[PDB]
């Protein structure tokens, strides 16, 4: 708050003492934002008691994940999604930035334990110990959880991994051809982009004053004239940091419900099959899968669509 | 140069021992030394084994009162290879009933500003 | 009740607010001791020293600091009820759906198989005591996705099929109690021809020996 305001001048220190606690207020409100910002990613992603791992040999019964995986031929250790995920999407007066307390390297680590978990041990892993079961016995225990038969899974299991095989791949493409994909996650960056060069462009302000430049004002006039001067920059810029700070506020809470459903969506959609209309995509959900992005998650859903239906004649009962 | 100084400490009702970071720079610049990517750590030893995060420096290093204060990678969790098979099954003998806390604020202090 | 007799940081969220709440108030009263740039802080220094014309201006000053103040303090306390408010949502949501029902919700009422949930008043909030099932012991089986018999493929109704080494049963899927194959806890779809990974083992039909 200091710095932003009077740089390294002490007359206009002296003279912002007279506010009291302001600048503290708000150094302490940026503060609690901050914390927040680190809750908000283990909330999401800190949602497993152990770090899994796949088995050596990606046997599962036909059903393709490489594209979720991770790719061990590159240093991030990112899967294929993830990889174009991340392709696709101030310091002189006072303004820093704090890295994340958890690495991207650490968030992709969480993410494939997740995927681990579920594929080698389904839900089981969410609610206890993580209790083994081959891919397609899972596949057929959710097909019973939107009400289709267990041997309708095992009838069809060649087109079924073709049919989930395919949808993955298209999802890779889809990315791939898509600039305007991750809007999302691209307006909070621009979002705070703005917010932060719009603060410093402030700096340009006069306020009334004779000019924008705390040096020119002091090393032109005498004390009694100065503090006037300065007296019109320090509550324009006071102002201005009083603005920024609770916009970063508002943006911080809807930023925190976000999270918080995101949080939700990993406990209720990739550790569990649920019954919620619409909660883990259109159609009947039948499974999902996290992937790690910059400053957010993604999520693929999995569902049951019923196709190609016939006219019958009913009745109530025989 | 110029940057935020961090006290980092146990409770005075366990120790009077502090690290300091200096954030944003170089130990070079400063004047149990670690450059961590949060900055300069001073005061703390560095380690590395891993454990669970105590206090938080940023960039993957916490910090832990063990004595001294220590600084190290912070762990995500214990490994577990699942024994996966295309005809293995594993399933439960027993149960636990297990309680749970969960607490949440409902409302704040009624005030009034004349 | 031993963890929270031993535990003094258990209830930091409610204490939290308690806290925020008191460092607002305490700051607000704090900047009456603010000159803002007056003669003094103390409105009544300036009305008992200056006459009207010069008391007015030192008296502006005391008002915009003030004024000021209280519009910080009054914003702060908006977004601070927004907050508590999202977190009161939550609990009314709660207690309607793992006190007043179970719920089928992943993490939703506790950690583990939600079986029911009990609430308990706090200062400021509320405490819920869930109740959950968690799976333990396991033993490792061998499995299959269905057995054939006398040319047709069988499938479970409610459990899965197990074997030990050398015999084939059918269990419920979240404890292990193993049952003989029979008619009616299996059902037939077709035959065997299609099931990827079937295995042959006999199927028991309880009226065989009835006649
Ligand atoms: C999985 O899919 C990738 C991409 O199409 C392919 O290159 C790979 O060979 C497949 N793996 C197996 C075991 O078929
Ligand atoms: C069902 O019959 C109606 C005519 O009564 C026809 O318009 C409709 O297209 C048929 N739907 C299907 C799926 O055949
Ligand atoms: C402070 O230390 C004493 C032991 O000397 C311990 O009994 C007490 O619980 C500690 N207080 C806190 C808040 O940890
Ligand atoms: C400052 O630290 C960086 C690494 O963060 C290093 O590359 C650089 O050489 C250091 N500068 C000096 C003078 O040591
Ligand atoms: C940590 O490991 C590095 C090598 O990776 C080694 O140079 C360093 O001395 C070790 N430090 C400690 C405290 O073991
Ligand atoms: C289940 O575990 C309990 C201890 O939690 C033990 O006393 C009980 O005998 C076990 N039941 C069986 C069938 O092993
Ligand atoms: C299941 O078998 C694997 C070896 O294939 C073993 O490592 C694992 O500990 C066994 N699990 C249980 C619960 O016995
Ligand atoms: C499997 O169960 C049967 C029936 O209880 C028993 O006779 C047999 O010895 C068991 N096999 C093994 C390897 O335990
Ligand atoms: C399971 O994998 C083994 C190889 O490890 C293979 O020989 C066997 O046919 C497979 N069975 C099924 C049902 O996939
Ligand atoms: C199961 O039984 C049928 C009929 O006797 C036989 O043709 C088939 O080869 C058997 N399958 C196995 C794996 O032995």
């Amino acid at each position: 708050c200091t710095m932003y305001i009077c740089g390294d001048s002490t007359e206009c220190s002296n003279l912002l003492l007279q506010y009291g606690s302001f600048c503290t207020q708000l150094n302490r409100a940026l503060t609690g934002i901050a914390v927040e910002q680190d809750k908000n990613t283990q909330e999401v992603f800190a949602q497993v008691k152990q770090i899994y791992k796949t088995p050596p040999i990606k046997d599962f019964g036909g059903f393709n994940f490489s594209q979720i995986l991770p790719d061990p031929s590159k240093p991030s250790k990112r899967s294929p999604i993830e990889d174009l995920l991340f392709n696709k999407v101030q310091k002189f007066n006072g303004l820093t930035v704090l890295p994340p307390l958890l690495t991207d390297e650490m968030i992709a680590q969480y993410t494939s334990a997740l995927l681990a978990g579920t594929i080698t041990s389904g839900w089981t892993f969410g609610a206890g110990p993580a209790l083994q079961i081959p891919f397609p016995m899972q596949m057929a225990y959710r097909f019973n959880g939107i009400g289709v038969t267990q041997n309708v899974l095992y009838e069809n299991q060649k087109l079924i991994a073709n049919q989930f095989n395919s949808a993955i791949g298209k999802i890779q493409d889809s990315l791939s051809s898509t600039p305007s994909a991750l809007g999302k996650l691209q307006d909070v960056v621009n979002q705070n982009a703005q917010a932060l060069n719009t603060l410093v462009k402030q700096l340009s302000s006069n306020f009334g004053a004779i000019s924008s430049v705390l040096n020119d004002i002091l090393s032109r006039l005498c004390p009694p004239e100065a503090e006037v001067q300065i007296d019109r920059l320090i509550t324009g810029r006071l102002q201005s940091l009083q603005t920024y700070v609770t916009q970063q506020l508002i943006r911080a809470a809807e930023i925190r419900a976000s999270a918080n459903l995101a949080a939700t969506k990993m406990s209720e959609c990739v550790l569990g099959q649920s019954k919620r209309v619409d909660f883990c995509g259109k159609g009947y959900h039948l499974m999902s899968f996290p992937q790690s992005a910059p400053h957010g998650v993604v999520f693929l859903h999995v569902t049951y669509v019923p196709a190609h239906e016939k006219n019958f004649t009913t009745a109530p009962a025989i | 140069s110029f940057g935020g100084v961090s006290v980092i400490t146990p409770g005075t009702n366990t120790s009077n021992q502090v690290a300091v970071l200096y954030q944003g720079v170089n130990c070079t610049e400063v004047p149990n030394v670690f450059q961590t990517r949060a900055g300069c750590l001073i005061g703390a030893e560095h380690v590395n084994n891993s454990y669970e995060c105590d206090i938080p420096i940023g960039a993957g290093i916490c910090a832990s009162y063990q004595q001294s204060i220590i600084a190290y990678t912070m762990s995500l969790g214990a490994e577990n290879s699942v024994a996966y098979s295309n005809n293995s099954i594993a399933i439960p003998t027993n149960f636990t009933i297990s309680v749970t806390t969960e607490i949440l604020p409902v409302s704040m202090t009624k005030t009034s500003v004349d | 009740q031993d963890s929270l007799s031993s535990t003094p940081s258990a209830l930091g969220k409610l204490q939290d607010v308690v806290n925020q709440n008191a460092q607002a108030l305490n700051t607000l009263v704090k900047q009456l001791s603010s000159n803002f740039g007056a003669i003094s802080s103390v409105l009544n220094d300036i009305l008992s020293r200056l006459c009207p014309p010069e008391a007015e201006v030192q008296i502006d000053r005391l008002i915009t600091g003030r004024l000021q103040s209280l519009q910080t303090y009054v914003t702060q306390q908006l977004i601070r009820a927004a907050e508590i408010r999202a977190s009161a949502n939550l609990a009314a949501t709660k207690m309607s759906e793992c006190v007043l029902g179970q719920s089928k919700r992943v993490d939703f009422c506790g950690k583990g198989y939600h079986l029911m949930s009990f609430p308990q008043s706090a200062p400021h909030g509320v405490v819920f005591l869930h109740v959950t099932y968690v799976p333990a012991h396991e033993k490792n089986f061998t499995t299959a996705p269905a057995i054939c018999h006398d040319g047709k493929a069988h499938f479970p109704r409610e459990g899965v099929f197990v074997s030990n080494g050398t015999h084939w049963f059918v269990t419920q899927r979240n404890f292990y109690e193993p049952q003989i194959i029979t008619t009616d806890n299996t059902f037939v779809s077709g035959n065997c021809d299609v099931v990827i990974g079937i295995v042959n083992n006999t199927v028991y039909d309880p009226l065989q020996p009835e006649l």
